[PDB]
C-alpha cells in the first residue's frame, strides 16, 4: 500500500551509471560490467515522507541524444528527474544544458529537477570539481548531490531529497 | 622507427571502404534501436507494467 | 603523387582507437539484434499471427 | 477457404533478394531499396495444385550467419525451403552449402528444398553461370530455378513448382 506514487525518470549522458543507481537504490545491487540499456525499465521503492508513504517509481533508458519513440512517453507523468553526469568525465558535465534542452522540450516545466555528480568514487580520476558544479546548480535552480552508486556514498540521501521536494511541491 | 609507426597504421582496406563499413553500421544500429523504441512505446501506451524490474 | 595517395589513407584518429570503434559497434549490433530475436521468437510461440504482413 | 497450408521458408545470404521475392509473389510488388530484413514475417497466397486449394505460407527474415532466438521456430513446420542466391555476387552461392547444413541442424530432413538464382536481369553482373548451379542443384538432388524480383522472371514458376512438390511428397 503507498499514499502516493512518484515517477522519477534518469536521464544524462550514457555511460554516467543511471542504470547503477536504479540498481543501487531499488535492488541494493551494482555491476561493474553493466552494459548500455537497450530499452526501458523501471523499479520501484516505497520510502516514508513526512509521514506519509510515497513509492517511488524509477524509469531508465539509454543517455542517447537521438531522436527516439520512446522518449515523449518516458517523460509523460514524471514529477521529478535525475539528471546525472560523470565527475571523472567532463563531456557529461558538458551535456547537462542539453539535457535541460530535452525537459523543457519532453517534459512538465513544472518538473523537480535535480543534478547528480555520480562516480564520486573515482577520486584520482576526478575531471568536474565539486564545488564547479555545485555552483553551476545553484546558478540554474537545481538541487545538487555527488554520488557513487559503487560504494552507495550518497544514493540513498539522493532519491530521498527529490521525492521530498515533490512530495512538499 | 618511423617506418613501422606508419606501418601500423595502415590498414589493408582502403580508407573509403572503412568509411563505407562505419556507415552501414551506423545506419544498422540506428534502424535497429528505433525498431525497438517502436515496441517498447507501444508497450509503454498499453501495458507499461511489462517494463518494471520485478 | 604517392604522399598525396598515402595522406588519404591516414585517419587522424589511430588505427586501435578505430580498430575498438569497430567492436564497439559490433558488439551494439549483435546485442540489440538479439534483443529484438528475443521478442519475435516470444510473439512466435504465442501468437505467430502478428507476424502477418497483411 | 483453403484445403492445405504449406508453410515455406526464404532462406540465403544478406541481399540475395528473399524479401523481394516474397513482395512479389504475395504482393505483386518491388523496391529497388529495400533494407535488410530486421524481424521475421510471412504473407500468404493461395493457389491451385492438382484440383486442391493450397495456401502458401511464406516466411521470411535476414540471412545473417550467427545463432538467432529465432532460428528453431523460423524453420518449425516448414514443408518446403527455398534457398536463394545471388546470380551476380559469387560468394552467395559459394555459401549455399552452408544454408543445407543450417536446414539439417534445424529442419525437418524431409524437406522440400528448391535452389534459386535471383537477379537473373543482371546479364552483365553475373558471375554464376546457369549451367554450374544447374549441374549443382542436379548433383545435390535439389530442384533449381533462376527468378528475377525485379523484372519477375520464373517467380510466379519458382512458388509454383516448390509448392506443387510438397503438395504430391
Ligand atoms: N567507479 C564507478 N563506476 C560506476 C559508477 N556507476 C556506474 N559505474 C560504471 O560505469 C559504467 C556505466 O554504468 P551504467 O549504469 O551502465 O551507465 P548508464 O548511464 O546506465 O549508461 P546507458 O544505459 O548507456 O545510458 C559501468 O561500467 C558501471 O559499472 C560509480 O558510481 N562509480
Ligand atoms: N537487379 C535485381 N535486384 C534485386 C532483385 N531482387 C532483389 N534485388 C535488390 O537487392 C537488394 C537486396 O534485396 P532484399 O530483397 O532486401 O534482399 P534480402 O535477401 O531480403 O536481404 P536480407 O533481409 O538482408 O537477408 C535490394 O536493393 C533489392 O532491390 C532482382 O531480382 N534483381
Ligand atoms: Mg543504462
Ligand atoms: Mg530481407
Amino acid at each position: 500500500e503507498y499514499d502516493y506514487l512518484f515517477k522519477v525518470v534518469l536521464i544524462g549522458d550514457s555511460g554516467v551509471g543511471k542504470s547503477n543507481l536504479l540498481s543501487r537504490f531499488t535492488r541494493n545491487e551494482f555491476n561493474l560490467e553493466s552494459k548500455s540499456t537497450i530499452g526501458v525499465e523501471f523499479a520501484t521503492r516505497s520510502i516514508q515522507v513526512d509521514g506519509k508513504t510515497i513509492k517511488a517509481q524509477i524509469w531508465d533508458t539509454a543517455g542517447l541524444e537521438r531522436y527516439r519513440a520512446i522518449t515523449s512517453a518516458y517523460y509523460r507523468g514524471a514529477v521529478g528527474a535525475l539528471l546525472v553526469y560523470d565527475i571523472a568525465k567532463h563531456l557529461t558535465y558538458e551535456n547537462v544544458e542539453r539535457w535541460l534542452k530535452e525537459l523543457r522540450d519532453h517534459a512538465d516545466s513544472n518538473i523537480v529537477i535535480m543534478l547528480v555528480g555520480n562516480k564520486s568514487d573515482l577520486r584520482h580520476l576526478r575531471a568536474v570539481p565539486t564545488d564547479e558544479a555545485r555552483a553551476f546548480a545553484e546558478k540554474n535552480g537545481l538541487s545538487f548531490i555527488e554520488t557513487s552508486a559503487l560504494d552507495s556514498t550518497n544514493v540513498e540521501a539522493a532519491f530521498q531529497t527529490i521525492l521530498t521536494e515533490i512530495y512538499r511541491i | 622507427a618511423f617506418s613501422e609507426s606508419l606501418a601500423a597504421e595502415i590498414s589493408s582496406v582502403s580508407r573509403d571502404e572503412l568509411m563505407e563499413a562505419i556507415q552501414k553500421q551506423e545506419e544498422i544500429n540506428f534502424r535497429l534501436q528505433d525498431y525497438i523504441d517502436r515496441i517498447i512505446v507501444a508497450i509503454m501506451e498499453t501495458n507499461p507494467s511489462i517494463l518494471e524490474v520485478k
